């Protein structure tokens, strides 16, 4: 299990988007896409980089829908990617954050002021280590890495 | 006494792969033959390239952390189902430009 | 000859296809037809390096051991990454976590054999072909591994009736299925380079003797 | 567009220093003014000498 703490004081709209996409309380969006991280797969894993998942539509990495629409604006870049386990959205550019998230596997200061960091990984060091140790072909994992369940661990 | 690969790279034993690679690029650029003309720079660059070749590989780093350079270069005893009683010990190929080419993608960094 | 799949392509023939509508590239001794790839990725900025290097050898882009792109480690990040001095191209993952990039392409074009059309005649030499009937002479750039059948296939525009001619070198008939070295026309190019002369004056000549036109 | 030194020497970009020197030696002997009297031979020989001067130096080859 990968348990994440979401800095709601720093990025309130962002952490609400991630938490609802974790719980799936929104159900389905206007495009018919489920807004829930169950069966969403880790489509991109980079050695000494990041692991990227959250493609809730196809699992291919080119799509994803947030709870406020297709894309929502970048809230802030106050949280730095200065350590392993920093959680943020992968976006197509400025103000294009969706449902795809990345978890950093080391300190990545080059990701600052480009992707909104909003949280950290707090439990599951062995889970993240095994995900990092999964072999990849062109950064796509050969093995089938999936989020079997998601939501609030204290609900 | 064995050669401390972390001390050759000038970093800590528990330095991550980024810190190992950051130590290598700073020291290789400082001690490159095209930039440094000191007679000891070639030996220092060879030690740094050999140190990076151990620490970049997780299997070589694990054996070196568990048994030292003596166990790494001389091999470790295989405890389960091997015809060879010892592993093939790590031998540096003696070409620090090959480690430089692998790290920087070419002869020119 | 309509379905004849040529196994060897000369570098001049590879460089002839260097257009977006007909793009051939060569690396590690193999020729790849990326015309379908260019048609698929037309209008993309990643196609621009491939169009630029179209008709050229890109063996310096790839590691000869692993048959993948050469890998450099970024000093700032401490991570392995494909080295692209001319910029990112097709099927290359980006620098940052980006949700506009998809890994659904599967095997890339440089690793798949779908685009491969044959091998590249990296070693090649000129041969003179002289007819004993009309006293005509041509010079053809052929590969060492190219058979006399493929040499006559290349010579067929120059003489469509050359299949009925008897191919002779120094008075003895050439074996049709063999190569030039197997027939006995030795490669003296390295000797000529060591001995420092022009080899064009002493390019070996194959004499064609006419038998019939039936 | 600048002059392609690899195309002038008639070699690929992955050619080694020995292949650069061999291609330079063969082309300089062919296009030497004492051997070739063609008007374009002097310009071609100058281009080959410039191509060898760039590709012999590892620093100049890396910049190019």
């Amino acid at each position: 299990r990968l348990i994440f703490e979401l800095y709601c004081d720093v990025c309130p709209k962002t952490c609400k988007n991630f938490q609802v996409l974790c719980t799936g309380k929104a159900g389905f969006s206007q495009r018919g896409i489920r807004l829930h991280y169950k069966n969403s797969i880790f489509h991109r894993i980079v050695q000494n980089g990041w692991i990227q998942g959250g493609d809730i539509v196809y699992g291919k990495g080119d799509n994803g829908e947030s709870i406020y629409g297709p894309t929502f604006e970048d809230e802030n870049f106050s949280v730095p990617h200065n350590k392993r386990g920093v959680l943020g959205m992968a976006n197509k550019g400025r103000h294009s954050n969706g449902s795809q998230f990345y978890i950093t596997l080391q300190a990545t200061p080059y990701l600052d002021r480009k992707f909104v960091a909003f949280g950290q990984l707090i439990e599951g060091t062995e889970v993240l280590k095994q995900l990092e140790l999964v072999p990849t072909q062109n950064e796509r994992p050969i093995h089938m890495c999936r989020i079997t369940d998601s939501g609030d661990p204290y609900a | 006494m064995g050669q401390d690969y972390y001390s050759v790279l000038g970093i800590t034993r528990n330095s991550e792969d980024a810190q190992i690679k950051q130590a290598y690029r700073r020291l290789a650029l400082k001690h490159h033959p095209l930039k440094s003309n000191e007679p000891s720079s070639a030996e220092i660059f060879r030690q740094i390239a050999e140190a990076y070749d151990v620490l970049s590989d997780p299997m070589k780093r694990g054996i070196y952390d568990k048994f030292g350079e003596e166990g790494l270069k001389g091999g470790i005893p295989l405890e389960f189902g091997s015809q060879t009683p010892w592993t093939t010990g790590y031998v540096f190929h003696g070409k620090p430009e090959k480690v430089f080419h692998e790290f920087f993608g070419g002869n020119n960094p | 000859l309509e379905y004849f799949q040529r196994r060897y392509f000369t570098p001049a023939e590879v460089a002839q296809h260097n257009r977006p509508e007909d793009l051939w590239v060569s690396y590690l001794g193999r020729v790849y037809d990326l015309t379908s790839l260019a048609q698929e990725y037309k209008g993309n900025l990643l196609l621009k390096p491939i169009v630029e290097v179209a008709g050229q050898d890109i063996s310096h882009w790839f590691d000869p051991k692993t048959r993948d792109i050469r890998k450099h480690i970024d000093p700032l990040t401490g991570c392995l990454r494909y080295c692209t001095p001319r910029g990112r191209f097709v099927h290359v993952p980006p620098q940052l976590p980006c949700s506009d990039w998809a890994n659904d392409f599967g095997k890339p074009w440089w690793q798949g054999s779908y685009y491969e059309v044959g091998r590249l005649s990296a070693k090649t030499r000129s041969i003179r072909i002289i007819n004993t009937l009309t006293s005509q002479e041509h010079t053809l750039e052929v590969g060492v591994l190219e058979s006399i059948w493929e040499i006559l296939h290349r010579y067929l525009p120059y003489n469509s009736h050359a299949a009925s001619y008897t191919w002779k070198y120094e008075g003895k008939n050439l074996n049709m299925d063999f190569t030039l070295e197997e027939n006995g026309i030795r490669d003296e190019e390295e000797e000529f380079d060591y001995l420092s002369m022009d080899g064009t004056l002493h390019t070996p000549a194959i004499l064609l003797y006419f038998n019939d036109d039936l």
